[PDB]
């Protein structure tokens, strides 16, 4: 079994961007450091996400999520007033509405939308493009 | 869990409830739906006398 490769070099951080609905872009690579996976580095704006949904360009729209606190959910009595520990709550949508859009050229951006606009949810309830919740990383 | 105060305040207010769905808290003698039932006693009590 081959160990992992390790470079190591001096590299020159791009320019920094401003997209307009996202900022930054100065990570030179193509991997990131914790893991080795692949970065998005292409932002779809709102009226392009629209528009994407309209014309058929787009087939899956994917959120990220966020732990929801054992204190803020409904489904028992507060926990404080002594009873057996409930499971979990739900996850929720994230607040900060970071999205990943996915095309039907195998192209994939990011983008920010808030969960509840009233544009896009009407598009995505009339044109049935696919609509996903990404799981928690462990 | 929780402490031990928290568990003495909700056994007090256990008893409490508990105390009251025993079905007692209505009744007072001097009602009238009391004294419909009881009035041919307290008559044959002074008619006794």
């Amino acid at each position: 079994p081959a160990l992992p490769a390790r470079a190591t070099a001096v590299v020159a951080p791009l320019p920094e961007k401003n997209y307009g609905s996202l900022r930054g872009g100065r990570w030179p690579f193509l991997y990131d450091n914790v893991y080795g996976l692949p970065v998005v580095r292409q932002v779809a704006s709102y009226g392009e996400v629209l528009e994407g949904i309209r014309t058929g360009r787009i087939s899956q729209v994917l959120w990220f999520q966020a732990p929801r606190a054992v204190t803020a959910s409904a489904a028992a009595p507060p926990p404080g007033l002594g009873g057996p520990q409930q499971p979990q709550p739900p996850p929720l949508a994230s607040p900060d509405g970071r999205c990943l859009v996915r095309f039907a050229n195998g192209q994939v951006k990011q983008a920010v939308i808030p969960p509840g606009e009233p544009r896009i949810s009407q598009a995505l309830q009339q044109y049935g493009t696919a609509v996903s919740y990404i799981p928690l990383e462990p | 869990s929780i402490p031990t105060a928290s568990k003495n305040q909700i056994a007090l207010i256990r008893l409490n409830w508990a105390l009251n769905k025993t079905n007692i808290n209505t009744f007072t003698d001097y009602s009238k739906r009391n004294n419909l039932w009881t009035t041919q006693k307290l008559r044959n009590q002074s008619k006794n006398n």
